C-alpha cells in the first residue's frame, strides 16, 4: 500500500522571465504594465472647466473667446488644440511659465485697477480682429490708450494700481508695434516713445518697435503682453508717454488645480487620477506604456510591451 | 529548483487535480483516491497575495505637466527635459524588470519549497512504517485501509499502533 | 518558512534561552538541561553584521543647492526642477522599500535555515542510534548520561559504541 | 526514553516588520533605516565658516554698510540667513541666482583696486541717505556714484579700462542708475542722451538709463540696477561713458571652494556634520532620510517613509 | 550556507576533477573511481548562463548631448544638470551594487541547492542498502562493483537486488 | 564496506566578490559587469561622418574661412574639436549654445540665397583683414557687410526681404556691427542716427549699434554680433536698417537627424561604436562603465565604482 504526494497543473501555462531564465512556464500569472487606456476625460468627482476655444492666457487679457472663463473656480482646467490666445496679432513675454501658472491653480478673481484717463487720452480704442457679436471690441480687460488729436504727441501721463489685498495679484499689461512711421505719429505723436513700469520688486521699460511686417489676420502692427506679479501692499505705477495697452482689470490665481492638455471628450460618469494627450488611465497596475507625458498620480511609464508576475508554480504537465 | 520537489524527484503534476495546489494520491487493497492538503495550500496562496498587495499599492506624487503638447518649448531646456525623462524612464524599466524577474524566481522557489515542507511532514508521521520510492510516495509495510489514508492526511496518523507489523514486513 | 523548521516542525522558540540562537534541550535518568550551540549562532549572526555593513556605509556624493531657500526661483524652471526631484524621491522610496522587504525575507529564510542545518548536522551523527520524532526531536534508544548528551552538541558523539544496544531496542530484544 | 531536543530562542513580543509575502510579520529584532530625528543647529566644527548676519552674498561684492565686515575673507562654509541685505539703494541685479549661487559655491573673496581717475568735473564721490556709515550719507563701498561736478552741466565722455594681470579670472559688477524724472537726471547728467558701453574680449553690452516715475523704496524713486561679468587673467574690460554708469573702484576674485547653507538655525561650534537643510544638521549613519528633499553636502537620500525597519533576528514564535 | 552542502557537510571541494561542477568518487573491491554528473552540473551552468544573457541585453536609449566640453554653461542651468547628473549616478551605482550582490547570494545558493539534490536523489535510490556517514558520502553494506556504481550514477540502481545482503551485514548477522 | 562520496569542484585560487552578507566570498569564477577600458579614438566605421577639424558649427552657418568645406553637406554623424573657431572677426551670438546644438542634432545642411540686392548708394563687399582668404582681405561667406558707398556719406534707408517659398522651415542669420569709436561708426555709416529694425510675421525687434571702445581680439576693436530665427514655409521677414546691419546673402536649412560629438580623439574607420565620450569610444556588451559622466549615444549608464565581479561559480572551498 502506497501514499504519493504532487502538485497541481494545467493543460496550458504561461510563459514568464526570472533571474535565470527568460522562458518559464507557469501555472498562471498577471500583466503588471498597462497597456488600454480610455479615449476620453474622466471628470467625475472635479470641479472642473472645458476652456474649449479658450486659451489659458486669454482669460487674463479677454479674448472675445474667454468670455464665459473670465473668473471662476475648479479643480481640474482642461485645455485643447489651437486655442485662442489672441485675437490682434502677438505674443507674451515667458507665455510659457505664463501659462503654467494658470494650469497649476484652481480658480481666477478679477480686480479693477481704477485706472481713469485725461481727455487728450482716448481708451475706447477698438479692433476689427477682435469682433463681438457683429461690433468692433477689444480685449476686456485691457484699454487701448491713443491721442484724439490724431498727429499729437501722446501725454506724458501716470496710473498707479496698488494691491490693498493679502495676496499677490498678477498684473499684464501690452505694448503695441506700429507697422510703420507714419502710423507711428497717427496714433501717439512724432516723439521717441517710452513706456516704464515701477513697482518695489520689479522694474523694466519698454520701447515701440516699428517696421513694415507681414499681416496677421490683416494686420501688420503687434500687441505684445508683458506680466509682473504685485506684493501685498505694494503698488506699481506706470509711467507712460505713448502705446500703452493699460489694465481695466488685474487677476488673482486661487487655489490649486491640474492642468490637463487633451483634445479627449469628456465623460462625467468615470473618474480618473491620472490623465495624457490621448485620454484617462484607470488602474492599480504600477507601470503604463501609453505615454511617458502624463499628469496626475500615475503608474511609472516604461519601455515594455509586457511584464507578467508568476502567481503560480512551475507548471510540470502531464 | 532549490528545493527539488515540483519539477524534480515529483516527475510532473496534476492536471485533475482541481482543489488544490498540493494533495495526496493513495493506493490499497479497496482502491485508490485524491485529496488536496488544505494548510500547505494556503501557505502558498497567502504568499501570492502578499506580493499582489505590494503591487498594487498607491503612490500618490501628483505631478504636475513641464511639456506643452500644444505649443514649443526652448530647445536648450527641451533638451535638458528629454535627457531627465529618458533617463528616468531607462530607470524604471530597468527596475520593473528587475522587480519580476526577482519576484518569479522567488514565487516559484516557494511553492517548491512548500510541496517538499508536506512531504517532509508526512516523512516523519510514517517514522518506521514507510519507506521513499523516490519518485514523491512512500511505500507503506502494513496494511492501511481508507480510513488508515485519511489519518495520515489529518495528521492523526500514530506510528506506534502499526510499528510491529511493519517493521517485520521490512524484514523478512 | 522556505525551510520548514522555524515556524515549521518546531512548535515555538525558547524564551528562556538567552545565551543563543539556536541550541539543544535534553532529558534522561539524570535530568534535564538546556545548552545554545554558538557555530550556528555566529554563523546567522555574522550574516546579519554583513548586512548592517552594507547599510551603514556612507555615499561621499556631495550635492549643492539648486533651489533658493530665501528667494524666488523662476517658475518654468522652478516646475522642472520638483519634477525632477519628485521623480528622484519616487525612485528612492521604492529603492527603500524594495531593499527592507526583500533583504527581512532573505534574513528570515536564512536563520530558518541555520536551525534546519543544526538539525541535519545532529540526525546524522545520531545515525542509526535515534527517531525523528516530527517537532524537532530525536529520540535515543540507548542510555544517553549527561556526558554523551554533551558529546553530541560538541560533536564528538560515536555512533559505533551505542549501536547493537540501540538497533536491539529498536526491534524489541 | 531518554531524548534530545532542537530548538531556537524567543522573545515576549519583538518587532514587526514587513517582507515580499507579508506586512505584518513579527521578528525578534529590527532596526531602523530611515532618519526622523534632526538638529535644530548648524554643526560647524571642524569647519572655517562664516556667518553673514544680515549681510546678504551679493553685498560682499559691492559693500553694502551691512556687509562692511564681510568684503574679504576664506572660508569652507558660508551661511546665508533670510531678509539679508544686498541693497541699501534700491535695485536689483541681472542674472542675480546664478550669482548668489557662484559666490555660495566659493571659499574666500579677495579684492583688487582697479584704480579708476576721474576729471576734476565729475564728482566721484556721490552719496545717498539710503546708505548710511555713522549717521551719514553713503554708498556702496566697492562702487562710486558719478555726476557732473557742477550741477546741470553735461556729463563728460570718459574711458576706463581694467586690466587683470592676475593668474585667476577676477568678478567685475557695476552698476546704472535711473533716476526718477527728466528733470533730476539733467541735474546729475546734463542735457544729453546718454549711453555706456562696456566690453571686454569674452563679453560687451551697452546700456541706456530708464527714465520714469516710481515707487519710493526707502524714500528713492531712483533705481540702481548691477550688472556683472568674468574677467580672464590678462584680459582688459573697458568702459565707455558719458553719464549714470557706477563705476567700480574695486573688483572681487573668488578663492577656491566652499559649500553655501541657507538657513536660520544657530551655530554650534561642538557638533560637527557634513549635511544640511533649513531647519539645521542630520549626522546619521542611515542610508535614508524623511526630514527634507532640500538638503546640502553628503546627505542620506530623502524618502516619503515615516518608518522602514529591517530585520536583525529571526521570526518570533512565542509561548 | 542556505542548503547546509557547499562549504557545510561536505568538508572542501575537489581540484582533481576538472570535467564538471559535481560528481561522485567510489570506492570498492576493485578500487577506486572517480565521475562528473552531467544532469546537475548543466543545471548550474544553465542558470548562471541565463543570468549572463540578463546582463548584456542592451537597450536602445539614444541620448544626446546636454553639457558641452569646449565651451562654457550658463551657471544655474548648468548646476542644475550637475545636479541632476550626479543623483542619476548615484541611482545606477547604488542598482549595480545591489543587483550583484543579490545574484551573487543566489548564485552561491543555488550552487549548493544542486549539490543537495544530488545527494537526496542518491539517498532516496539506495533505500535501506546503504548508511550516511554525515561528510557526504554513502557507506554501501553489499558488493557493489563498478557496474553497480554505474547503476548508482546511471539512475538504474535497484534497491531490491541487495536489499537482503545488505540489511544482513546492517543488522550484523 | 564499499563507499560511493559526493563532491562538488574546487580551484588553486578563485576570485573574490560581494554578496548581500560578505565583501569576501571566494568563488570558483567571476566576470565584471563594469567597463574599464576605453578605445582613445573615434570609431566611424559603417557612419557617415564629418570631422570639423578646425571649424566651428555656428561658423558652417555664417562662413568663417575654416569652415569653407564644411557649408553645406549630409551626415548622420558630426564631430566638434577644441578650439574650433566660428568667428574669425569677434563677437558672439545670442542663444549661442542653443544654436550649437540644434546644428550637432542635425544630419546636413542646405544653402539657399536671400537674392538681396542693393543701390550704387551701397557698398555691399565689405572686408576685413580678419577674415582672409588666399592672403587677400575677405568677410563671412553667408553674409555681406553693407556700407556707404563714400566714406563719411549717410547711409541710405533699406528695405530687404527674404521670402520662404519651401514646404519647411529655414534657419536665416544676421549680424550687428558695433562700430570702436564715433569717427569709425560716422565713416561707415554717417552721422545720422540708426535703428536697424527686423519682422516676421512670428518674430520682432530692433537694434542699435554699440559706439564705444574696447580690447582688441586679432586686431580689431569692432564687434560683429550674431542674431538668429526660424523663418516658417510661406513666411516672410523683413529688414528695415540704415546702416549697420551685416545682411544675409544666404540662409540655411537643416536636414535629418544626426549624432554630435565633442572629442579631439582621432578618427578610426575600421572598428564601429555607438557610444562615444571626450576621450574616445566605448565597445562593451557590459551593463555599467566608469569612464566618464558626460557621454552620447546608446551607452552603459555610468556608476561611480571601479570593479564589480559577478560571481559566475560556487563557493570556492580548497583542499
Ligand atoms: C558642474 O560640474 C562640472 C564637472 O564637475 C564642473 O566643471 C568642473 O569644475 C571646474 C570648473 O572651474 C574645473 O575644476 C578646475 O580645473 C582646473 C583646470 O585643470 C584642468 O582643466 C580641465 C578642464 O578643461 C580638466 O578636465 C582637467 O582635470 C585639468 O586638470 C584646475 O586647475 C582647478 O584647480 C583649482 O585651480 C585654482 C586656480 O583658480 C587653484 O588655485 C587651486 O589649486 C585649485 O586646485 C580645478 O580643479 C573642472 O575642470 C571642471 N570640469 C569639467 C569637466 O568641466 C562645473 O563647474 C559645474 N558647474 C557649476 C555651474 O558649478
Ligand atoms: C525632445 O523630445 C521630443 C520627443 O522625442 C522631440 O519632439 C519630436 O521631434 C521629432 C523631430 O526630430 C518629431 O518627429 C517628426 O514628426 C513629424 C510629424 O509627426 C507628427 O505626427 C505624429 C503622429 O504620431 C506625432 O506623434 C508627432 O508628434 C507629430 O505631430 C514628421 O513629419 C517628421 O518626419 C521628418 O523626419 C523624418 C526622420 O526620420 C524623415 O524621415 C522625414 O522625411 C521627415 O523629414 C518627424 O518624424 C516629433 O514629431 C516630435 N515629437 C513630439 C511629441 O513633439 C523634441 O524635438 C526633442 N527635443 C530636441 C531633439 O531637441
Ligand atoms: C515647487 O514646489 C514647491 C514645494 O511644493 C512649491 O512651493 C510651495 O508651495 C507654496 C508656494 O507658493 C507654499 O505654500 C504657501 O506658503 C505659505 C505656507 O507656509 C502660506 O503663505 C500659504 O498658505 C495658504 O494656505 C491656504 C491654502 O492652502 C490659504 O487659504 C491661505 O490664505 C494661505 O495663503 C501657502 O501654503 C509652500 O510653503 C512652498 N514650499 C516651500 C518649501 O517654499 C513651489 O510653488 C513649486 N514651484 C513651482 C514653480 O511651481
Ligand atoms: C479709417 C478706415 O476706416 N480705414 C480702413 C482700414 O482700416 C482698412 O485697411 C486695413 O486697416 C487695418 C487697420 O485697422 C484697424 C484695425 O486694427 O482693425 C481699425 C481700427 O478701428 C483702428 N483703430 C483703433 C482705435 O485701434 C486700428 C488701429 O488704428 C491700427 O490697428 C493701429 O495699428 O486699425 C490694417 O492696417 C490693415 O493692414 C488694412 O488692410 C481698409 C480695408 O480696405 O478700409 C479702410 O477704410
Ligand atoms: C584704410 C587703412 O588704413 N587700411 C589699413 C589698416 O586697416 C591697417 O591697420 C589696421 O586696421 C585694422 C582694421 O581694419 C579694417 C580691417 O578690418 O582690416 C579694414 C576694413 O576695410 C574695414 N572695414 C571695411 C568695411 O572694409 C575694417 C573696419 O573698419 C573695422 O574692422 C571695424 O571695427 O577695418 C585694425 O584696426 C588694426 O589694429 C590696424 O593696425 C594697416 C596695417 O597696419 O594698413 C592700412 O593700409
Ligand atoms: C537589536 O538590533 C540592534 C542592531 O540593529 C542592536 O543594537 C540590539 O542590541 C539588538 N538586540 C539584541 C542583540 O538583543
Ligand atoms: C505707492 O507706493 C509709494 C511708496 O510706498 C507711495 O509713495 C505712494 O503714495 C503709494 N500709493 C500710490 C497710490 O501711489
Ligand atoms: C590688455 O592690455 C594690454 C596692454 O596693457 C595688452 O598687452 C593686452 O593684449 C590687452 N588685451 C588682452 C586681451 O590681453
Ligand atoms: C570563467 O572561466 C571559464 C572557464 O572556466 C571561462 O569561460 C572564463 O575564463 C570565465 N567566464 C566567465 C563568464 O566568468
Ligand atoms: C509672402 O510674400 C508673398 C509675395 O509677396 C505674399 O503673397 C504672401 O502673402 C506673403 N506672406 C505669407 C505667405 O505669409
Ligand atoms: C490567476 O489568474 C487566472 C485567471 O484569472 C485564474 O485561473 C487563477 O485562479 C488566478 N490565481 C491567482 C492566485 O491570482
Amino acid at each position: 500500500d502506497k501514499i504519493c504526494l504532487g502538485h497541481h497543473a494545467v493543460a496550458n501555462g504561461t510563459i514568464v522571465k526570472t533571474l535565470t531564465n527568460e522562458q518559464e512556464e507557469v501555472t498562471n500569472a498577471t500583466e503588471t504594465v498597462e497597456s488600454t487606456s480610455l479615449d476620453r476625460l474622466c471628470m467625475k468627482g472635479r470641479s472642473h472647466k472645458d476652456l474649449g476655444n479658450c486659451h489659458p492666457i486669454g482669460m487674463l487679457i479677454g479674448t472675445p473667446a474667454c468670455d464665459l472663463h473670465l473668473t471662476g473656480t475648479w479643480d481640474t482646467l482642461i485645455e485643447r488644440e489651437n486655442a485662442i490666445a489672441y485675437c490682434y496679432p502677438g505674443a507674451t513675454v515667458n507665455e510659457e511659465a505664463l501659462r503654467q501658472k494658470i494650469m497649476e491653480s484652481g480658480g481666477i478673481s478679477k480686480i479693477s485697477t481704477g485706472f481713469t484717463y485725461g481727455s487728450s487720452i482716448n481708451s475706447a480704442g477698438t479692433t476689427k480682429a477682435c469682433m463681438r457679436n457683429g461690433g468692433n471690441s477689444f480685449y476686456a480687460e485691457l484699454k487701448w490708450l491713443v491721442s484724439k488729436s490724431k498727429g499729437q504727441n501722446f501725454p506724458q501721463t501716470t496710473n498707479t494700481y496698488r494691491n490693498t489685498d493679502t495676496a499677490e495679484h498678477l498684473i499684464m499689461w501690452g505694448i503695441h508695434h506700429p507697422s510703420s512711421t507714419q502710423e507711428k505719429n497717427d496714433l501717439y505723436g512724432t516723439q521717441s516713445l517710452s513706456i516704464s513700469v515701477g513697482s518695489s520688486t520689479y522694474q523694466s521699460n519698454f520701447v515701440p518697435v516699428v517696421g513694415a511686417r507681414p499681416q496677421v489676420n490683416g494686420q501688420s502692427g503687434r500687441i505684445d503682453f508683458h506680466w509682473t506679479l504685485v506684493q501685498p501692499g505694494d503698488n506699481i505705477t506706470f509711467s507712460h508717454n505713448g502705446g500703452l495697452i493699460a489694465p481695466s482689470r488685474v487677476s488673482k490665481l486661487i487655489g490649486r488645480g491640474l492642468g490637463i492638455q487633451s483634445d479627449a471628450p469628456i465623460d462625467n460618469n468615470c473618474e480618473s487620477k491620472c490623465f495624457w494627450r490621448g485620454g484617462s488611465i484607470n488602474t492599480r497596475l504600477p507601470f503604463q506604456n501609453l505615454s511617458p507625458r502624463t499628469v496626475g498620480q500615475c503608474p511609472k511609464y516604461v519601455n515594455k510591451k509586457s511584464l507578467m508576475l508568476a502567481t503560480g508554480m512551475r507548471n510540470v504537465p502531464e | 529548483g532549490l528545493f527539488g520537489a515540483i519539477a524534480g524527484f515529483i516527475e510532473n503534476g496534476w492536471e485533475g487535480m482541481v482543489d488544490g495546489w498540493y494533495g495526496f494520491r493513495h493506493q490499497n487493497a479497496q482502491g485508490t483516491g485524491q485529496a488536496a492538503d488544505y494548510k500547505s495550500t494556503q501557505a502558498a496562496i497567502d504568499q501570492i497575495t502578499g506580493k499582489l498587495n505590494r503591487l498594487i499599492e498607491k503612490t500618490n506624487t501628483e505631478f504636475e505637466s513641464i511639456e506643452s503638447e500644444f505649443s514649443e518649448i526652448e530647445h536648450q531646456i527641451g533638451n535638458v527635459i528629454n535627457w531627465t525623462k529618458d533617463s528616468i524612464t531607462d530607470i524604471w524599466t530597468y527596475q520593473a524588470e528587475l522587480l519580476v524577474a526577482m519576484e518569479n524566481q522567488h514565487t516559484i522557489d516557494m511553492a517548491d519549497s512548500e510541496m517538499l515542507n508536506l512531504y517532509e511532514r508526512v516523512r516523519k508521521q510514517l517514522r518506521q512504517n514507510a519507506e521513499e520510492d523516490g519518485k514523491g510516495c512512500f511505500e507503506i509495510y502494513h496494511a492501511c485501509d481508507d480510513s488508515c489514508m485519511e489519518s495520515i492526511r489529518n495528521n492523526t496518523y500514530d506510528h506506534s499502533q502499526y510499528r510491529e507489523e511493519a517493521l517485520l514486513n521490512r524484514l523478512n
